[PDB]
């Protein structure tokens, strides 16, 4: 998981 | 006369302030599950509706995994802005 | 004739209208910003389940800030009189009310602003929808065990 | 898990960065026609239909009247902020 | 049991729960606010509303800054177990993300925050509702004949 | 009519  | 600002739906994918989880393979939380509940109900229930599942959707089968403590075990809520005046259907 | 209530939009227009995708997965250099892995995954969930809505789906890859304001501002200019509704998403990365082009931020309300009621009275009346990909800041949601 | 911030809904009675009105008669246009539409469908819809409601009434129903140029016949659109996972309705 | 759903939240709890209406009328002169004449009116209009939908009513005017936070903390700190939602009414002066005690501002998020599902066990998974009738700018909207 |  990433974050914009 | 109606307000300029009238008739306008903001589907945010988080709440004001916070970060926005997205997966490198299986796409955005939020876009993922926006997707699969239109698909499910856009012949069924009104907008709001719909989105309120997708709430759901996203605040329980989510959580974000980071070998980085401080972004570990997250989570995230959508926002559903809406100065809508009228129900919404996409059927008819 | 009967009672009309007019409770919901009119959806019965000859089109259910267009759902624009801004869909940035790769930024310039100089802007520092990250590539968006797997926003391709949510470009084409979208495009297909708009699709099956009916809704005249356009998909634009990677546009700067000056790119995104001029289609936004050319869209807002097309005669929407025969359609329903009005659909943008946006993908990208972002801050509280801002959205970034490839090359720098765009404010949210610089966007909204060209389908405000009396900017595109082809749209006055209608619903007009935009679906937001990306960070309101900092913050990160602990959340509780139920 | 859920969210810290799940489960929130905000009724606003403006837009945002947008003024209020309110009558120092009748009290706020908002208020006004929230709690009429809270009379009349509280034991009959949803909570984000009544508030769609209330925005629709806030929408046609209200202009404002100012002796001052700059303030006058403006109009106002409410905003509903909802982190909600669930439909609410106040009767069961 | 047959199948079950939980499209909606539980409604049928013993109390439908607390409707807390702070009602600032009246401001410090030090501030510089105006007296916001009629919200009485809205006041006794939601107390009766809210009344009917079998809320327990706590009516508060005139509250600093100080008094909200203290309030709010308090509220959030009783045993909501028996309660099905909980309501918050604010009528004051405001800006964007601040509402206006009777001697200086206060952030909202201040006092949502004492309502987060990790600070008030008794209210997580029920909803939270906040009715907020104070400015959130200066912005006038012109509207849009129809 | 007064604002807020």
């Amino acid at each position: 998981d990433e974050v914009d | 006369k109606i307000p300029v600002e009238a008739d306008f739906l903001y589907a945010y994918s988080t709440a004001p302030g916070y970060y926005s989880w997205r997966n490198s393979k299986d796409g955005s939380w939020f876009i993922q599950s926006l997707c699969a509940m239109l698909k499910q109900y856009a012949d069924k229930l009104e907008f709001m509706h719909i989105l309120t599942r997708v709430n759901r959707k996203v605040a329980t089968e989510f959580e974000s995994f980071s070998f980085d403590a401080t972004f570990h075990a997250k989570k995230q809520i959508p926002c559903i802005v809406s100065m809508l005046t009228k129900e919404l259907y996409f059927y008819h | 004739s009967g009672i009309s209530l007019d409770n919901s939009y009119k959806m019965d227009y000859p089109e259910m209208g267009l759902c624009i995708i801004i869909n940035n997965k790769n930024f310039h250099k100089s802007t520092g910003m990250t590539s968006r892995s797997g926003t391709d995954v949510d470009a084409a969930n979208l495009r297909e389940t708009f699709r099956n809505l009916k809704y005249e789906v356009r998909n634009k890859n990677d546009l700067t800030r000056e790119e995104i304001v001029e289609l936004m501002r050319d869209v807002s200019k097309e005669d929407h009189s025969k359609r329903s509704s009005f659909v943008c998403v946006l993908l990208s990365h972002g801050e509280e009310g801002i959205i970034f082009g490839t090359n720098g931020p765009v404010d949210l309300k610089k966007i909204t602003n060209f389908f405000r009621g009396d900017r595109c009275r082809s749209l006055t009346g209608k619903p007009k929808l935009f679906i937001i990909q990306a960070c309101r800041g900092t913050e990160l949601d602990c959340g509780i065990e139920t």
